[PDB]
RNA sequence: ACAGGUUUGGUCCUGGCCUUUCUAUUAAUUCUUAAUAAAAUUACACAUGCAAGUAUCCGCGCCCCGGUGAGAAUGCCCUCCAGAUCUUAAAGAUCAAAAGGAGCAGGUAUCAAGCACACCUAUAACGGUAGCUCAUAACGCCUUGCUCAACCACACCCCCACGGGAAACAGCAGUGAUAAAAAUUAAGCCAUGAACGAAAGUUUGACUAAGUUAUAUUAAUUAGAGUUGGUAAAUCUCGUGCCAGCCACCGCGGUCAUACGAUUAACCCAAAUUAAUAGAUCCACGGCGUAAAGAGUGUUUAAGAAAAAAAAUCACAAUA
């Protein structure tokens, strides 16, 4: 990317660098940041730097942005029971705030990594069919069974037309 | 494969079926081997009926579900 | 693909090229085709000896024993393949098929022999 | 061309190639009608042996004929292709020879 | 083939153990205790061995099955010779 | 799922009412359905022919109705059995009828649906049952002095075992399981063949289905 | 306990667009899509139907959205649950005092 | 793209076309054998044979498999899922209609307005409100099966099929017509799959094993085709004389042609070679004084930017 202030935060590798993964119950984030003074600071570097990078983790939770309304900028966080969270930021800087959202409503690691340890099984190793779904297509492809015909011819003793010849005979 | 209203062939039109032989001995001790098996087959298969239902009680409102239920929502408050 | 009914089943599902046969031992709705749609593949069985004279044969155990219990039907070669393997026992049929088969060489021993005398 | 302006109309994607002579069908079978002589544009100066068919599809086309001396008259079935000759604008099809009742090119005997 | 027989350098990665505990403890490797029916030499089902049925019900059967009942057969050999 | 362009089909819910209509108020009867040609073994209204392992039971027998019709109220109360299970079972198996309605269709009155209650080898059932294969030419009817002499039984008790060894394979992963879990026991595992009782083929199903319980 | 609802959606947060209607609101909800090929998100504006008990909406407020457990026509599938920011009297959420844009009305340092 | 040929007397710049790479079909020339994969003109009309039976009568099954891409911007993913069926300890599972939507989804705005497309009360009437979709593309038009363990749709036609036209191979093989498109009117249920029977078992043009064809890949038994001015590997002697003819682009031939035709020699692929048509790929995260490009001007709506700092002007010919 050449156009815009910062390219490399429009890359994939940012997209899937930021690791903030939100529960289940989470389905509206609403960010309210002023345009003007110093102690928006931390709130709009936020929304510049770290939205998309939580957006891209969690395609299924809206966010919206509002700019100029409350005079202390601040985030909320609507829960699938109703509840609300309120984060006030203030004076927090840009990681300040990703580390306190990481801890209210992310997910732990041992969660993460368990999710995806349990992913793993769904492509049994086992298991024949297509390259995309099934690492080897057919059993030739193991090593000392028997293998395609295609590749080396089979012996005619095994051929079906050699078989059906001597029994018609 | 034919389709339910496509008329029949005319040739094998006054052919029913034909049974095979059956040798008397040979049947009976078949018969009695089916009527062993499946009964076995039957036992087997409800004991594997009763283990899904064991399984799928214990992924629903298992001793573990409640500690993870309870856990969670003592993290959140 | 809708069908009206059908019931779960499973069965060996053919494979390879012609004069290598493989059959990949797999669970899937009757109505469907013998290569169609399936829900899980189960294992493999290998119908040619290898170097070893080895028929390999892999059987899902947990799996397997999980869609017997939902109620899946067992076609004729896997009841006979299970049988083999002693997780269910002997198939009848495949019983008769070894006594006939002593009959018959009994008889081929016995024709030899007298045209011999 | 700003980010917002290429996001409203999209990626650009090529157009489909357009249909040539003989209506995207690599080769097409004629009907000759009349055979008459072209000539080319300056400084390429000759007697060109063309020719005027009617494809299968119904449109009636000029087309050429490659090769020295031909035996074709009129009523005649031939096979067309999709070449182009340079010294002559308008002809875009090329009389293959050595089908139906156009044969190849006689050696000098 | 010469990489099979060490003639030729090539890279050989590092590679863990196949198992995390290494225990023949398991019933999987380790000899279970033989079955009741193993030891004595009795067939595992009673139904596997070959019994003579009652002539009570050979006679129900070919009366059933009568027109087109096949001949009759014994207990089978219990060893097939070779040819 | 669904479209914007959905076209309102009104010819195929037309189609359903009338085919619907048609079926009902030309719903075969019983007499004219069932009526069999005794020479070419086939059906004329179904045009099936029956397998030759029946022929011989048509011409020497009679079916349900046709032994039912010379009767004063068609037999309430009375014993009826079949040459089915006559042949096979030396126990009597026998249909104590409680009600039967005959199609008007028939001339001769040798059709119609019935209902009784069950005795298969001596066991009887509390619940009536609609009867099954009542066109089958097999049925017969008990004499009078004879209804006792089928009545009476006598009860033997079974001698199946009651367990059986598991299969060699699955028997070795219940030992092993135990074992790893620590349960050291060395009893032998059985397989409780009580739950698994089979009805013998020629025992009638239930015609009627079975609503939620 | 049988009150789920069919719907990709069951809190959305929108601006309202209208109140022409009896008792039924019309908002337009946003959300951050993603353009495959320049990797940046832009805004998509979809129009949702809130039926409003009360009449308590005015144009240019913030709702937030509940999925309706049964719809009542083929466009009404949610309910208003509260409203947000009314238009022109914001109450920050923080301090509980009523704010215009970026000066407070009210200060929040005297209580008398 | 590692780029190359081509504007001009000549250089630089901008900008098209074409070459070089890979896959498929047909045709030309040529052709020895074996194996495997694949088999493709046509939703046009079809002779004949076959493709659904099983079973102690009841019953069950009978485009399920298979076949096709006509139709529809159809759809993909996803939420919910009645109902049918299988199993049984009546609650588990397989398939999933209808309905619904976070997002994604061909071309065209010279298709810009559609014209009832909304909602409330209670009723499931009546009455009341006057709204709904749309320049982030509504409503139209044109082209088209697909995002592939597979999915969607059609089953002679009148979107459907009571009815009517009318008398059906888009099941295998085969025939007519048509098209540049050319498999056997064959064998068996031995394996597997499906239907039925308690069961031995039966049926099965699905399939299995074969027949046919350089369509592709391999091995070997097999040798011809194209090209030789430049891009781009390679030639001489004659004939012809802007004539007959050649070229993918630039061009050649006007009595001394390495470009036409033939000959000698050479080059490059090889049981294939070359040509023709489609497809992969390929335009702009680049530009707007002189090149195609800042629209005659200002304000405002939709929308979007603000983030550090700082900013109400002014002798003079505005305008009416
Ligand atoms: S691909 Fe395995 S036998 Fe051919
Ligand atoms: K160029
Ligand atoms: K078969
Ligand atoms: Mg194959
Ligand atoms: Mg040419
Ligand atoms: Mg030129
Ligand atoms: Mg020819
Ligand atoms: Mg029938
Ligand atoms: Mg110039
Ligand atoms: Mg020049
Ligand atoms: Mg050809
Ligand atoms: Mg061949
Ligand atoms: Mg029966
Ligand atoms: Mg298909
Ligand atoms: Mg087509
Ligand atoms: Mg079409
Ligand atoms: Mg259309
Ligand atoms: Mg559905
Ligand atoms: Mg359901
Ligand atoms: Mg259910
Ligand atoms: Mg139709
Ligand atoms: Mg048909
Ligand atoms: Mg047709
Ligand atoms: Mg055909
Ligand atoms: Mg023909
Ligand atoms: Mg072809
Ligand atoms: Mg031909
Ligand atoms: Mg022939
Ligand atoms: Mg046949
Ligand atoms: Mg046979
Ligand atoms: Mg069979
Ligand atoms: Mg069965
Ligand atoms: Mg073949
Ligand atoms: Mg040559
Ligand atoms: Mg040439
Ligand atoms: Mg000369
Ligand atoms: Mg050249
Ligand atoms: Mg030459
Ligand atoms: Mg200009
Ligand atoms: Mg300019
Ligand atoms: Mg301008
Ligand atoms: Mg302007
Ligand atoms: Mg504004
Ligand atoms: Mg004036």
């Amino acid at each position: 990317p050449m156009k815009g202030r910062f390219p490399i935060r429009r890359t994939l590798q940012y997209l899937g660098q930021g690791d903030v993964v939100f529960k289940d119950s989470v389905k509206v984030m609403t960010v309210n940041y002023n345009t003007h003074g110093e102690l928006g600071e931390g709130a709009r570097k936020f929304v510049f730097f770290n939205i998309p990078q939580i957006q891209y983790k969690n395609p299924w939770v809206q966010i919206t942005m509002f700019k100029n309304m409350t005079p202390s900028p601040f985030l909320r966080f609507y829960l699938d029971s109703g509840e609300q969270v309120l984060v006030d930021v203030e004076s927090k800087s840009n990681k300040e705030i990703v580390e306190h959202i990481r801890k209210i409503l992310g997910k732990n690691e041992e969660t993460l990594e368990k999710e995806e340890q349990e992913k793993k099984q769904l492509s049994h190793p086992a298991h024949f069919g297509p390259r995309k779904y099934c690492l080897r297509e057919c059993m030739c492809e193991v090593e000392g069974q028997v293998p395609c015909p295609g590749l080396v011819p089979l012996p005619k003793e095994m051929t079906g037309k050699y078989k059906a010849a001597l029994k018609a005979t | 494969r034919k389709t339910r209203h496509d008329p029949p062939a005319k040739s094998k039109a006054g052919r029913v079926a034909t049974p095979p032989a059956v040798d008397p001995t040979e049947f009976f001790v078949l018969t009695e081997r089916y009527r062993q098996y499946r009964q076995t087959v039957r036992a087997l298969r409800l004991e594997f009926m009763s283990e899904v239902r064991k399984k799928l009680h214990e992924a629903r409102a298992g001793v573990q579900a409640e500690r993870k239920a309870q856990e969670d929502a003592a993290e959140h408050r | 693909r809708a069908y009206r009914g059908g019931h779960l089943t499973i069965r060996l599902a053919l494979g390879g090229c012609t004069n290598r046969p493989f059959y990949r031992i797999v669970a899937a709705h009757s109505k469907c085709p013998r290569d169609g749609r399936f829900v899980e593949q189960l294992g493999s069985y290998d119908p040619l000896p290898n170097s070893h004279g080895e028929k390999l044969v892999a059987l899902n155990f947990d799996r397997i024993r999980h869609w017997i219990g939902c109620g899946a039907h067992l076609s004729k070669p896997v009841e006979k393949l299970l049988g083999l393997s002693g997780f269910y026992p002997l198939h009848p049929m495949m019983i008769t098929n070894a006594e006939r088969l002593r009959r018959k060489r009994a008889r081929e021993v016995l024709l030899a022999s007298q045209k011999t005398d | 061309a700003t980010l917002n302006q290429m996001h409203r109309l999209g990626p650009p994607k090529h157009p489909p190639g357009k249909m040539g002579p003989t209506a995207g069908r690599p080769q097409l079978k004629g009907v000759v009608l009349r055979t008459f002589i072209r000539k080319p544009k300056k400084p390429n100066s000759a007697n060109r042996k063309c020719c005027r068919v009617r494809l299968s599809t119904g449109r009636e086309a000029v087309c050429f004929i490659p090769g020295e001396g031909h035996s074709l008259q009129e009523h005649h079935v031939v096979l067309v292709q999709g070449g182009r000759t340079q010294d002559l604008p308008g002809v875009k099809l090329t009389v293959v020879r050595g089908k139906y009742d156009c044969g190849h090119v006689q050696k000098k005997k | 083939k010469a990489r099979d027989h060490g003639l030729l350098r090539y890279h050989i990665p590092q590679v863990e153990p196949r198992d995390l505990d290494f225990s023949t403890t398991h019933g999987a490797v380790s000899s279970t205790p033989p079955a009741p029916t193993l030891v004595s030499g009795d067939p595992w089902y009673p139904w596997y061995s070959w019994k003579q049925p009652p002539e009570r019900e050979l006679s129900r059967l070919r009366r059933l099955y009568q027109g087109r009942l096949r001949e009759e057969s014994g207990p089978p050999p219990e060893l097939m010779p070779e040819v | 799922m669904a479209r914007k362009k959905v076209r309102p089909r009104l010819i195929a819910e037309l189609a359903r009412r009338v085919r619907a209509l048609r079926e009902q108020r030309e719903r075969p009867r019983d007499s004219q359905r069932y009526a069999l040609d005794y020479e070419t073994m086939m059906r004329p209204h179904s045009g099936n022919r029956l397998p030759m392992r029946a022929w011989a039971d048509v011409r020497h027998e009679s079916r349900l109705l046709q032994l039912l019709n010379r009767l004063p109220l068609f037999g309430l109360g009375r014993l009826v059995t079949r040459k089915s299970w006559l042949w096979q079972h030396d126990e009597p198996c026998y249909w104590r009828l409680t009600r039967v309605r005959p199609d008007y269709a028939a001339e001769n009155l040798d059709h119609g649906k019935a209902w009784g209650i069950l005795t298969f080898k001596g066991k009887t059932e509390s619940e009536a049952r609609e009867i099954e294969q009542v066109m089958y030419h097999d049925w017969r009817l008990v004499p009078k002095h004879e209804e006792e002499a089928f009545t009476a039984f006598t009860l033997v008790p079974e001698d199946t075992p009651l367990s059986v060894p598991y299969p060699p394979l699955l028997r070795a992963m219940i030992l092993a399981q135990r074992q790893k879990y620590g349960d050291t026991s060395t009893e032998e595992p059985m397989l409780n063949l009580e739950r698994a009782r089979i009805d013998p083929w020629d025992y009638p199903a239930k015609l009627e289905a079975k609503t939620k319980t | 306990s049988i009150a789920r609802s069919s719907v990709h959606a069951k809190w959305v947060v929108g601006k309202v667009i209208g109140t022409a209607m009896q008792k039924t609101a019309k908002v337009r909800v946003t959300r951050l899509v993603l353009d495959p090929y320049l990797l940046k998100y832009f805004n998509k504006r979809k129009t949702y139907f809130a039926h409003d008990a009360l009449q308590q909406c005015t144009v240019g407020d913030i709702v937030l959205l509940k999925a309706l457990p049964v719809p009542r026509t083929k466009h009404v599938k949610h309910e208003l649950a509260e409203i947000i920011f009314k238009v022109g009297q914001v109450i920050d959420p923080v301090t509980g005092k009523p704010c215009a844009g970026t000066t407070y009305l009210e200060s929040p340092i005297s209580p008398e």
